[PDB]
Formats: structure tokens, C-alpha cells, sequence
């Protein structure tokens, strides 16, 4: 009903002179004029006197000076709840993927105060990745926020959809928010989501390249409106309401470019490295949202998977260095390990979880300590491993066992293991039940051996399930059936 | 429309409208220059009470403040269609060949159109076998995704231009089309002109079957922005119709430092080395209607110039991006390797993978790859002791590294400084299990000289009869 | 007096639907700069900018459903 | 499937449309029955609103 | 009183008042904002005809121009007292814990206050134990004296923070306050409640002795802009009645960036890089009232995030010349898992005088400085060319600092997780005696690898023991 | 051939054209009584498509 008009159509910022009573971010409309029918939306921010300049959320190219708009009386907002769920939608919520209109009946404004201090509890639910080296030696929580930071193509969309593929049964609503990818990317991650049956409890929020930088900056904070929803009210899912959700800002670094570009097309002072004075506000209000809240405040959790692209291995960098003292953890893909055959690459070295260790099923930490262990040993013995053989015989097989150890990390693409295999495994692996095994068979070793467990054995999977929880895992009973299995499965083989 | 210039600053104008009817951005504003000819300025800006500011992709030094200015109501028209194949354009559309103008009855698409939908995309992604050996093997192309080419002042650059457009045409619909964006006058378009026209297949010149667009060195910063999406509107044409088309662009860095002059000439400040602001978009204007959709598909393939030696430049940064291969032009493989010099190890590529190519092309690939990187460790040792230290095991790999290297010469349908031999295309298919078998002992009896564009294993044994 | 109105209606209306249309706004003025603008292509309503606040009634529903149905 | 996608997409055309020429049409019966059902009797619902 | 906003840039709200009404300088002005609660900003910059210039201090992405405004008249005051014991508040000074409001008989004081005179400053100065070797060695604290850890993102500025707090705050002989400005509220607070209310000193918790103020990281620029200054408010009343008070400040870098990010929302020229030009001002009106005066004694201890790795920025550039004894994190250090990471090169104290911290200690720290600087001088040396190629006694200097460096890693309590290996608390006394033997040439024999990780030199003797 | 069938069907106005006009019309602009004053035949007389 209140309305303005156009005077200046900028680097993708109209200025909406006369639009008195517009809240402070508000969600303007543009309404359709001929030769444009769809409306496209911009965010009222700079409230000034007699002009409110607006953000277009969309390209530029279709308003002219002139021009009407109309204030929606909201500030800016997105729909919200069990709608969005199989949706691949824009940041603004609406959908692109062309199945239909988002159904929904309530939409929470994006851009809030996260849920503060008190509100918040240690986590202690793990987040199962499905990665063998991932769930063992860099544990994630529900409500934790763990940085996939790597350098270019090392796997960190890959980490990131194994991850939501293996929320299947696992309670837990996924959201993938695609910030400056291509859209070809994107629609080769929708299309993997689908075929594994993974859409059907997963979001999708896509700001592909081309489209404008006023997307791309709201992109995650709709992805993360959705998961706050998710978090506090809960959806159905599977029958079950759902309090959990675990959101993937994918490429951070392109979120923080874009909001580059909106800043200095607004004329606002560079900082280092021409980024804004608040680009480390913009990445602190966006993740610290992902939270873990205590049993007053409803008991969900919201986990975060935000991804760093890093240039030339440059952990060191601006964006990269602010997201690691924002977020909770690194898993750090070296692009080395990556081309050395390594494929899910881990710096196992300098890649970790500050909360979330706790937040482990007993089974793998009780498993997963002395694999540490020893691929820190390994780690220790590659220095001295330049020498052709000269250290001494005990050393050697520490160094073998490593070598056997990190051939057993590797694991195939879209093949997430359940937390039962991976114990098992581990198990297997750490009991020196596999020093006869050669180095380069150790993977189909691996997976026979998931295959063996699968078909002749259910029981003994659904028992180290069961038994997962308690505090000392190697109870007789289970430690006794797994190794009977194992020893059948290698007299077999 | 009837505008009028208000003010005039370098390639940088400002013209004044009514308070209706103003231009939108990038609407094309046409100024009549007193004769048949005219410059068009694109529409950058929207400021004031109908005032515009535009980049001039043009002259603009015969211009006064006052003038005439006729706003086309759209982006800068380009024609489209068959007539432009066999035709060399300027950024504007106008053809800059001996030729006569297109005429009024081709189609006009506008040079600013949106990327193909999110439901238009291709969901699985498909090799787009060039017929190469090294490139279909090392670095395959992507059917619809971008590739890039470097070292510079290489060799083998254009042979393998030319050659993926006398393959695309042989195999896919052959249609391509040349974006040189920044493109010198003498080295890249009058002797670009003669290498096509006289490079022929089936009796069919490859200058017929591909559209060219240069935004020279003399053009304004506008026009060699432009120009890349002037090649991209007339590509898209042929992708609707189904077709499958090569695009190729020349230095892409080109385009990324016309968009920085033009952002410096606007007054936009400047962001992370002095480049545009505006980036990542603008990268993602274009490079992103080069996809692979359900109708057609445009893949590409961009030279790209580091500054420098900086990768992580925010230039070739953003370019990268947006790649889904790389090959490596090296200039030590070009001194005496005037065939097709890509740096196997230094060429990579997204697809080769072994869900997409299959696992025999992947493991062929990786052998290949493992074999030669044994050969690069073991150069200095043969540079300092030589071939009697290196032990048995290695030695015969070190041999077989020679004659793979060797063997990634292509005989060419076309080529420059033609040798004679006949040209061949070479099937992935058929490479993947050429390269298996010179990998699993057979070839170890013909001499490593005697690989010299031989092309494929069959022919291999008939060299080795003969 | 400063507020200014925008009347926008499909058919040209006559001297006495003006003058009912001003003294419509008596909530107001009375008699504020009210320009008529015909627009033949909205039917059925009149859209009254009154200061900055418009009252749209005339043809919007109806695109609201081709807005949805398509 | 690539067939049936592709007469879905001239469908597409067709279903877009069908859809806007019948909400035209519709709207036009308004346009046209407007006149014989009263030409400028709508600025009761405007001062009712106003 | 009862203005009307003008104009909302951000978070800074432009208002108009009537001309004889005008606000001061940093008085508080409140919009009513509905539904009961009100949104509290701080004035910033009186501009000409009673305009304002005021800091929003809260979300401000919801009001409209023209909203009345109300002037309070006074500026923000935050209660003092024994009632601020045991309870957490916000910038404001309003609870944000379970427990109830603080009841209007509580003193409440402004936060802008002017700090000590110089007659008011107490230049005394003695070893504040720790615990950590490299710290109580290289760069020992002082008790009543400035210190800061200095560090990049992944460096352990707060594990380090953690540490010092469950050593030093169970015998802390009077109340402590905590200010994790711009920090997370993950571990920042909520992770510090559960150890602080775990510790128990005497039938009363560390936590029932200390007055804790967040704004984190999620809050807007304001209130991370002004939760250090409610924080020294808090801490001045207990130091003003003789008790002492140990001040833990996180990252002072985000309040530095606040103030930078609220300055060009003000319309300021930035200074260097995007900073403010009021930087080393605001700088210092933070960091004068963290002093150690006659009545009473501060012990504050500080942590500083530096942008990236690097420390010729201007926000820690502006710290280092505040401080009584600087630590220095290193990113290379933390990659190899010396955890402490602590640079000694790059960390010093004042009282590392052997009139202070005693002769012994001295020359023990000074001759582990020398070490560490041969070993950096012939980095390069060792880099490319080899260990071989250096004399006898560079390469027993360079095996011994290679040494050092290990040695000063220590497992750590509250990073029990990380590293297996319980926490250890080494002694001041005992750090020096160990690194003596160190340098005097026993534990040569030993592997460098048994040094890692380890408390005493008794405990690396005992280990190789074990190791025969 | 198909798409043209089901086009024409649609087309034919006893497939869905009056009932979706006469459904508009009470929708938004008379409560049930779109015809008002006449507009008994115009109701879909100029429905060509
Ligand atoms: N665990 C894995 N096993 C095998 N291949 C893998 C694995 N993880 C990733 N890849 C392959 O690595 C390549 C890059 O993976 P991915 O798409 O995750 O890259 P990225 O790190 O997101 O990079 P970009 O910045 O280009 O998006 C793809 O071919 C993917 O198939
Ligand atoms: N004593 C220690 N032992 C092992 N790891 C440590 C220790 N101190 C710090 N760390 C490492 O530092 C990380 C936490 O750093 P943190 O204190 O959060 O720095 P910042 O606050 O700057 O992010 C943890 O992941 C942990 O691995
Ligand atoms: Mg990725
Ligand atoms: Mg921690």
C-alpha cells in the first residue's frame, strides 16, 4: 500500500526515493510492469533521509527510473517449515527447480540475532559423515560447526554430500546451500541427492554465478532461516518429528566475495584485502546460529558444514582465517593427498573437531584413539623413512601398519559406511588383524569384508549397533563375535 | 527515446533522456555520427532525472555534448543464424570482412540473455570426445564445460583450434564460433583469417563452418568486454537448434581486463588487486551460458593468461572457477615438439574420472600419468649418470615413457606447415585401448623415433611390419 | 494543499463522477493535485495514490490468478 | 525418456499457453460484461476502502 | 527528550531533538521499538541542528524512520556490587542468565568513566604464577599487570585462556571477571560455565566469584563495541573497595573491529587499513581503566586475534605498546602440534629483570632466547644445505633448541581431549630448574622425541627411563 | 498431432473455458453474481480462445 519510485537504478541498487514507513530491511517488491511480469525483490538498508536505497535481488537490467515499488511490510523473510523439504528453491524461497509452488504457512525473517549464550548446550549427539577417516579422527556433533577448507578441487563438496547422503535414517533434515557455483554443479548435486533417495529429506537453496550478488549474500542466511525453523519448531520426517537439521554453506569464500561486491558497489570502504570492515560479522551473525540448544529451549540443534576455497594451500589467508576462529573444527583437504590417489585427502595433521570429540559414539572413540595414535606415528616416521630401511624392525611395522591404515581410509565416492561398519573395521584393522593383508588390496579387503558382514552376518552389525552406547565398548560378547567373524572371514579368504 | 548527450569523458558518456522512456542498463543507445555509420554505447547507469551514463564502444572523439542519442529499446542486437557462419563480426555485429552487412531479414537476438534454467541442465556429464590422442586421454573435454589452454607463446595452440573444429564438425554438428577478445589486428585476425580459409576438410574450408568475433586491441574497453557475449548470443543460436558447438575464446584475461578498465572508467572502486568489483559476476555472465542442456550444448575452450606467474591471481582464480579442464602448452616440450605440446602431467581435467569415462579409460589414463611422472623423477638421474646406473624395472619404464611421450602425436585432417600425412580421428575408444596395449609390452620392438604421428595402436603394428 | 492524487481508471470519466471522486477525498482535503491519468488497460476500479499510499481495487485480483494459474 | 521430456517441453508451450489465454479470456468477460453490468460503478468498493 | 529518527545506516541511528533537548555525547537513547522492550543506543556524535549520530547496540532491522526517541539523559549504567557476583549480563548490564533482574537498591554506574590518574598508578610488580612453562619462563606474568596472548584463528588462544582460568582462578583471593567480546558462544561461554561452575574452591564455585559480560560474536557492532567497557565497569567497583580482581578479556581485536565497523557506518575517513581514525583513542580509553591503582589491583589477562598470521595490523600494532607481557602465537608452532605454541623469540615481559623474577630465572630464559635465536639464524642453513655442515657447536645448539622447542609443549587440563596425556602443572621453580639442565647438557643423550608433551625434566628423565 | 488434440479439446469451450470464467467471475468480481446487470450471453459470447 505504501509506495515510492526509482530515481536512480545503480551498480544493483535502486534508490527508492518517498518510501516512508519501510522498516530498516525491509523486503521491497517492484511490482511487475509490462515487458516484465514476474516481480523481483530488493532489501531496503540504507534508510537514509528522503531516499532508501534497496539492494535488487535479481539482475538489475529489468527496472527503470520511475518506476513503482511497494513495501511488503516485512522485513526481508523466507518460507520456511516442512514445505521446503525435496524443493531446490531460490534465497528468496522461491522454487527453481519447477516441480511447484512452495507450500507453506509461516515464513521467518532471515538476518536474526542467534539464540545467544544460555540458550545452548555442550553437544553430545554425534553427526555421522559416513567417511572413515572423518568419524574417526575428526568427530562431529549436532550443533557443532565444522570448516571443510581444502584448495580448489580436493573434495569438499564431496565430504559435504557423502555427509547428507548418510542422514538417511539418521533423524536429521539436510540443507545445501550452493553460493556462486555453477549452476551445473548444482544441478549435478541435486541430481546425486535424487538418485540416492537423499532429496526427500533435503533443501536446497541455489544462487548460482550468474545470478546477482544481492543473492549469493542472502543465500546462506535463507539456507539458515530454513535450518533454524528446522531446529526450533522440527518437522516430520519419516513419521518422527525432527529437531535436528544440518546446513552445508557450501563456498563461504564466494559468499564473502559477493558481499564484497555488494559493499563496493555501495561505495562502502575497503578493509584487507578489499574485503568490508564486517565481512568477519557478516561470517560470525551467519554461523553462529548454528546452534546446539539445551533441553529448555526445545533441545534441537542446527549443525553447520560451511566450506572454504583456499588459494595455493593459503590457510593463512583473510576469509579462511576468519571462518576458522568463527567456526568450531577443520577438516583440511590437502590437494597433495588428493592427487597422491588419497581421494577423501585429509591433513589428519592440523585438521580437528574443538567440541565434538566428546560428541562420538563410545565405540569410536574407544576404537578411533589408537588409530590416532598411530597414524601420528606414521606421520612421525615419514621423516625418517628417507633412509632405505635403516631404522629398526619394530618401527618398520609401525610404519607398515600406518601405510595399511591410511590405505584403509581412503573410500570410494557416494559409498558412505554405516557407524557399525566403521567399528567394525577399525576393529579390525587396529587389532593387527590386518599385517598379512598387502598394502594395495586392503580396500577390496575392506569391502569384502563389509559384503561378508552384510550377508552372513546381520547380527553381529546389529549388536555392535546396540552396543555402541555404553561406556566400555569391548564387552566380551561383542568382542568375542566380531572376532569370530573376522577369523572366519580371512579362513574364507 | 531522442536523448541528447549531456557530457562526454574519455569512452565514458552521459546522456540525458525525458523523465519517461529512460533506457534501461545495458539498453544499446545509438548515436548518429552525421553519416551511414553511428556509435553505439551500451547503458551502464541509471543516475539523476533521466540521465544514463554509458561506455562507448567506439571512437567517441568526433562527439559534442548536445548530440542525438536513440535509445534501441534493447541490448546490443547481434545477428544470428547461418548468415553469420563464414563471417567475421565486431563486438556491435556488424560484419568487419570485405562482405556486404547481413541484411534486415536475419534474426536480432539481444546480447545480454539469461543461462539456461536450473531444470534445463544436464544431469550427468558426458565426454566430448575431440578426437585428439594426448588431450582425449589426459585432459578429456567435457560435453559443455569449459577448458582451458595455456603457456602463452606455445606451440600447437592454433593446430589444435583449428583441428577441434574440423573434428567437432567431422563427429558433432561441426559449427564453432572464435571470440577474440582482445584480439591483435595483424598476429590474430588478418593471419587467422588466411589459416582457416586455407585450412580445408571435404572440400569444406574450416573458415565455412565457424563464425568469428574480434574485439581488438584498439577497441575501446566496451567493445572487448562485449565482444565474449556478442559470440555467445551467436553460439546459442545453433545450440537451440540442437547442435553441438566449440567456443572458443582468446585470452579470457582480456575480457577480465576490460572489465576492470570499464569499472575503473565508471568510477566503481576497485577490489583485491585493482580488478572490477563486480568479478565473480561478471565471470559468471558469461562461462555460464556455455552448459550442456537437454536441447543443445556449447563447450568451450578459453586461453587464459596469468598475470605473471600468479595462479592464484584473481583473474585466473575466478577463472578457474569455472574450468572443468586445463591443458598445458610447455614451451621446453615446444622446442623440438611442434605437434600438440601438452604437458601431460600439467593437464588435468574433472571428468577424468571413473564414473563418467569408465574404469579402463581411467586406469589407462592414470598409468599413463604414473609412467611419465617416473620418467620426469628419473630425468636429472639420466642428465647426471646416465642410462647404465638406472636398474632394471625402470629402465624399461623409462623406454616406455619415451615412446608414450613420442606417441602422443596426432596425425591432423589440417594442419599448419602440412606434412603429408593422412589425417586421422581417433576415438576415445580407441585410444583408451591403443595406449593399454603400448602399456601392457607390445611396441617395445619398434624403435622410439618411428611414433612420430602414427595415431593409433593397429597402425602401430602396420609401421612395425613395414 | 501538498498531498497530490493519481487516479488512474479504465473508461474517461465525466464531470460528476470527477467531482464525487473529489469530494471522496474529504478524508483528507477535499480538493488536493489530483491528476487523472486514463490507463485503459486496468478495467474495472480506480487506482488513487494519495500521498504515498495507493489503493488498488481495479483488475489485480484477476491478474493475481494469472499470477498463480500460470 | 529423452522424447517424452522433449514433447513435454513443446507441451510446456502449449500448457503456459492454454493457462494465460484462459485467464485472459476470463478477465475479458469482465472487461466486456463490465459495460452492460455498469461502465464506472466501481468507485463504490474504492471509498468504502479509501 | 522525545526525538525522531532521521535516518538508519546500519547501526547507526541519525535522530533529531527538539534544540534545547539535545542528547550529550554518550548518553543513551531509546526507541520504544513495541511489544514492550525497547532498543537502547548510545549516542555517538551531537550533529547541527539537534541531530544525533547513535550506535544501535541491538538487531535495528526493523524500525521505520520517524520513530520517536526518547533520551534518557544519562549514559549507560550497568549495576556494580556484590549483586554482579555469580551472574551474566549483558552489555546493558541486563541479566541474560535464569535468575531475576537486578533490583533498582543495586549501585548502577556509566561505563564511560575517565581512568586512573598517574599519582593513582601502582608500579609494583611480581611473578603471577601459571603453571605453563613457556609462559611462566619466557614472558612470566605479572601479578596487578597487563598481559595478552597474541594469535591467529587455529593458534590456541583460548584453550590457553581455559588453561590459565582452571590454575589460577581457585585460589584467586578475591573475585575475577570475565569479557569474551566478539567470541564464540559455543565455548566463549556456555562451555566456561560448566568448568567454572565445576571448579569449587571452598563450598563456593569459581563461578560464585565472578561477574561475567558476553556480547559475542553474534551480537551487532555495538554491543561488542561497548561490553568491554560494561565488563571494566563491573571489575573498577571491586578493584576501588581493595579486592583483587582477575580481568580475562577475549579477543580485544573485536572490539577494536566493531569500533572499526561502527566507525564507517559513522561516516568516518577509514585510517590504514579500513580502521578508524580514532583507533589508538578508543584504544586507550579501553585499556587505562586496566590498571592496577593504590586501592587495588587488577590482574588482567588479555587475548588478541590477529588478522590471519598477520601482526603488523593496527589493532594488535595498537595493543603491544599496553601491555606489561606479551605472548605470541604462532601458526607454524601450532602445526606441529607444540600446542602451547607460545613464540619465545616474540614473547616477552617486563619483569624478566633478575631483580624480579630472580637471577637464575634470568639467565635461564635469556640463554634459552640465544639458543632459539642461533637455531632461527641457521633455519635456512639446516633447510637446504643440511645439519652436517655446521660446526660442532652450532649442531649441539640446534639439536638442543630443536629441544627447547619441543619441551615447551605441555598437556594441559582442559585439553585433555585433544591429547590424551593428563594435564600437568609445572611449577615456575620447577620450569627453570628443568630448562637449567636442559641447557647445562644433560638430557642430550636423550631423543628429542621424548621431550614432547611433558611436564618437568623429571618427567622426560623417567620417560626415557621407561624407554631405557 | 497429440498436444494439438488435447489443444483442441481445451479449446472446445465445454472443456474447462465457461467454468473457469463463470469461477473468476464469482471469485473476484460479484459475489456469486458476475452477471450483474445483462452479461447473460456476453458471459463467454467473445471466448474465441
Ligand atoms: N572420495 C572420493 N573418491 C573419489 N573421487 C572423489 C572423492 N571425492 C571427490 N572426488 C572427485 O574429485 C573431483 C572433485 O570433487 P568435488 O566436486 O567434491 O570438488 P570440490 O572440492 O567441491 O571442488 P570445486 O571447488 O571445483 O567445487 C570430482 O571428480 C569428484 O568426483
Ligand atoms: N594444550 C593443547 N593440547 C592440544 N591441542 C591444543 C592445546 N591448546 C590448543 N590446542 C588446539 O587449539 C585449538 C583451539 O584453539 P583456540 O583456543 O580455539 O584458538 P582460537 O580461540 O584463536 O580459535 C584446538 O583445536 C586444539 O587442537
Ligand atoms: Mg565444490
Ligand atoms: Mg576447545
Amino acid at each position: 500500500v505504501n509506495v515510492g519510485t526509482v530515481i536512480a537504478v545503480g551498480d544493483g541498487v535502486a534508490r527508492l526515493s518517498g518510501l516512508d514507513q519501510v522498516v530498516a530491511s525491509e523486503i521491497v517488491e517492484f511490482p511487475p510492469k509490462a515487458g516484465r511480469n514476474e516481480s523481483i525483490y530488493g532489501i531496503a538498508l540504507n534508510l537514509e533521509q528522503d531516499s532508501v536505497a534497496a539492494i535488487i535481488l535479481g539482475d538489475d537490467e529489468t527496472i527503470e527510473e520511475g518506476d513503482m515499488v511497494t513495501s511488503t511490510g516485512r522485513v526481508i523473510s523466507v518460507p520456511v517449515g516442512q514445505g521446503l523439504l525435496g524443493r531446490v528453491v531460490n534465497p528468496l524461497g522461491q522454487p527453481i527447480d519447477g516441480k511447484g509452488p512452495i507450500v507453506y504457512e509461516k515464513t521467518r525473517p532471515i538476518e536474526r540475532i542467534a539464540p545467544g549464550v544460555i540458550t545452548r548446550k555442550s553437544v553430545d549427539t554425534p553427526v555421522q559423515t559416513g567417511i572413515i577417516a572423518i568419524d574417526a579422527l575428526i568427530p562431529i556433533g549436532r550443533g557443532q560447526r565444522e570448516l571443510i577448507i581444502g584448495d580448489r578441487q580436493t573434495g569438499k563438496t564431496a565430504v559435504a554430500i557423502d555427509t547428507i547422503l548418510n542422514q538417511k535414517g539418521q533423524g536429521m533434515v539436510c540443507i545445501y546451500v550452493a553460493i556462486g557455483q555453477r549452476r551445473a554443479q548444482v544441478a549435478q548435486v541435486v541430481g546425486t541427492l535424487e538418485r540416492f533417495g537423499a532429496m526427500e529429506y533435503t533443501i536446497v537453496v541455489s544462487a548460482t554465478a550468474s545470478e546477482s550478488a544481492a543473492l549469493q549474500y542472502i543465500a546462506p542466511y535463507a539456507g539458515c532461516a530454513m535450518g533454524e525453523e528446522i531446529m526450533e519448531n522440527g518437522v516430520m520426517l519419516n513419521g518422527q518429528l525432527v529437531k535436528d537439521a544440518l546446513i552445508v554453506y557450501d563456498d563461504l569464500s564466494k559468499h564473502a566475495v559477493a558481499y564484497r561486491q555488494v559493499s563496493l558497489l555501495l561505495r562502502r570502504p575497503p578493509g584487507r584485502e578489499a574485503y568490508p570492515g564486517d565481512v568477519f560479522y557478516l561470517h560470525s551473525r551467519l554461523l553462529e546460529r548454528a546452534a546446539r540448544l539445551n533441553e529448555e529451549y526445545g533441545g534441537g540443534s542446527l549443525t553447520a558444514l560451511p566450506v572454504i576455497e583456499t588459494q595455493a594451500n593459503d590457510v593463512s589467508a583473510y576469509i579462511p582465517t576468519n571462518v576458522i576462529s568463527i567456526t568450531d573444527g577443520q577438516i583440511y583437504l590437502e590437494s597433495d593427498l588428493f592427487n597422491a590417489g588419497q581421494r577423501p585427502a585429509l591433513n589428519v595433521g592440523i585438521s580437528v573437531s574443538r567440541v565434538g570429540g566428546a560428541a562420538q559414539t563410545r565405540a569410536m572413540r574407544a576404537v578411533a584413539g589408537k588409530l590416532k595414535g598411530e597414524l601420528a606415528q606414521f606421520r612421525d616416521l615419514a621423516a625418517f623413512a628417507q633412509f632405505a630401511s635403516d631404522l629398526d624392525a619394530t618401527t618398520k611395522a609401525q610404519i607398515e601398519r600406518g601405510q595399511r591404515l591410511q590405505e584403509l581410509l581412503k573410500q570410494p565416492q557416494y559409498q558412505p559406511l554405516p557407524v557399525e561398519d566403521q567399528v567394525a573395521v577399525l576393529y579390525a584393522a587396529t587389532n593387527n588383524y590386518l599385517d598379512d593383508v598387502p598394502v594395495p588390496l586392503i580396500t577390496k579387503w575392506r569391502d569384502d569384508f563389509l559384503a561378508f558382514l552384510r550377508t552372513a552376518h546381520p547380527e553381529v552389525r546389529k549388536l555392535i549397533y546396540d552396543n555402541r552406547l555404553d561406556r566400555k565398548f569391548p564387552t566380551p560378547e561383542v568382542k568375542e563375535a566380531l572376532e569370530a567373524a573376522i577369523k572366519e572371514f580371512k579362513a574364507t579368504s | 527515446a531522442k536523448g541528447v548527450i549531456q557530457e562526454i569523458i574519455g569512452v565514458v558518456i552521459r546522456a540525458k533522456f525525458p523523465e519517461d522512456e529512460v533506457p534501461e542498463i545495458y539498453n544499446a543507445i545509438e548515436i548518429p555520427l552525421g553519416n551511414g555509420d553511428r556509435l553505439v554505447c551500451e547503458v551502464q547507469q541509471q543516475l539523476g532525472n533521466g540521465v544514463v551514463k554509458a561506455v562507448a564502444m567506439g571512437s567517441t572523439d568526433g562527439l559534442r555534448r548536445g548530440l542525438e542519442v536513440i535509445d534501441t529499446g534493447r541490448p546490443i542486437a547481434v545477428p544470428v543464424g547461418p548468415a553469420t557462419l563464414g563471417r567475421v563480426f565486431n563486438v556491435l555485429g556488424d560484419p568487419i570482412d570485405g562482405m556486404g552487412p547481413i541484411g534486415p531479414e536475419v534474426e536480432r537476438r539481444p546480447i545480454h540473455r539469461d543461462p539456461p534454467s536450473f531444470e534445463e541442465q544436464n544431469t550427468q556429464a558426458q565426454i566430448f570426445e575431440t578426437g585428439i590422442k594426448v588431450i582425449d586421454l589426459i585432459a578429456p573435454f567435457t560435453r559443455g564445460g569449459k577448458t582451458a589452454i595455456f603457456g602463452g607463446a606455445g606451440v600447437g595452440k592454433t593446430v589444435v583450434i583449428q583441428e577441434l573444429i574440423a573434428n567437432i564438425a567431422k563427429e558433432q554438428s561441426g559449427f564453432s564460433v572464435f571470440a577474440g577478445v582482445g584480439e591483435r589486428s595483424r598476429e590474430g585476425n588478418d593471419l587467422i583469417h588466411e589459416m582457416k580459409e586455407a585450412r580445408i576438410d571435404e572440400n569444406t574450408t574450416v573458415f565455412d563452418k565457424t563464425v568469428m568475433v574480434f574485439g581488438q586491441m584498439n577497441e575501446p574497453p566496451g567493445a572487448r568486454l562485449r565482444v565474449g557475449l556478442t559470440a555467445l548470443t551467436m553460439a546459442e543460436y545453433f545450440r537451440d537448434e540442437g547442435r553441438d558447438i566449440l567456443l572458443f575464446i582468446d585470452n579470457i584475461f582480456r575480457f577480465v581486463q576490460a572489465g576492470s578498465e570499464v569499472s575503473s572508467l565508471l568510477g566503481r572502486m576497485p577490489s583485491q588487486v585493482g580488478y572490477q568489483p563486480t568479478l565473480g559476476t561478471e565471470m559468471g555472465e558469461l562461462q555460464e551460458r556455455i552448459t550442456s542442456t537437454k536441447r543443445g550444448s556449447i563447450t568451450s575452450m578459453q586461453a587464459v593468461y596469468v598475470p605473471a606467474d600468479d595462479y592464484t591471481d584473481p583473474a585466473p582464480a575466478t577463472v578457474f572457477s569455472h574450468l572443468d579442464a586445463t591443458i598445458s602448452l610447455e614451451r621446453s616440450i615446444a622446442e623440438r615438439a611442434i605437434f600438440p605440446a601438452v604437458d601431460p602431467l600439467a593437464s588435468t581435467s574433472r571428468i577424468l574420472d571413473p564414473n563418467i569415462v569408465g574404469e579402463e579409460h581411467y586406469r589407462v589414463a592414470q598409468e599413463v600419468k604414473r609412467v611419465l611422472q617416473r620418467y620426469k623423477d628419473l630425468k636429472d638421474i639420466i642428465a647426471i649418470l646416465g642410462m647404465e646406473e638406472l636398474s632394471d624395472e625402470d629402465k624399461l619404464t623409462v623406454q616406455r615413457a619415451r615412446k608414450i611421450e613420442l606417441f602422443f602425436s596426432q596425425p591432423f585432417t589440417v594442419a599448419q606447415q602440412f606434412t603429408g600425412r593422412p589425417g586421422k580421428y581417433v576415438p576415445v575408444k580407441k585410444t583408451v585401448e591403443s595406449f593399454a596395449r603400448l602399456l601392457n609390452g607390445e611396441g617395445d620392438h619398434i624403435p622410439e623415433s618411428f611414433f612420430y604421428m602414427q595415431g593409433d595402436f593397429d597402425d602401430v603394428l602396420a609401421a612395425y611390419e613395414a | 494543499r501538498a498531498v497530490d492524487a493519481s487516479v488512474t481508471s479504465a473508461i474517461e470519466l465525466s464531470a460528476e463522477q470527477k467531482e464525487r471522486i473529489t469530494r471522496e477525498l474529504q478524508q483528507r482535503y477535499g480538493d488536493v493535485h489530483v491528476t487523472y491519468h486514463v490507463d485503459p488497460t486496468l478495467i474495472g476500479g480506480l487506482i488513487i495514490r494519495v500521498g504515498d499510499q495507493v489503493l488498488d481495487n481495479s483488475l489485480r485480483a484477476r491478474l493475481s490468478a494469472i499470477q498463480r494459474v500460470l | 525418456a529423452q522424447a517424452e521430456q522433449e514433447r513435454i517441453r513443446m507441451l510446456s508451450e502449449a500448457k503456459s499457453q492454454i493457462a494465460d489465454l484462459v485467464t485472459l479470456t476470463a478477465s475479458r468477460v469482465l472487461g466486456a460484461e463490465l459495460q452492460a453490468r455498469g461502465h464506472d460503478a466501481l468507485i463504490a468498493e474504492s471509498l468504502a476502502a479509501l
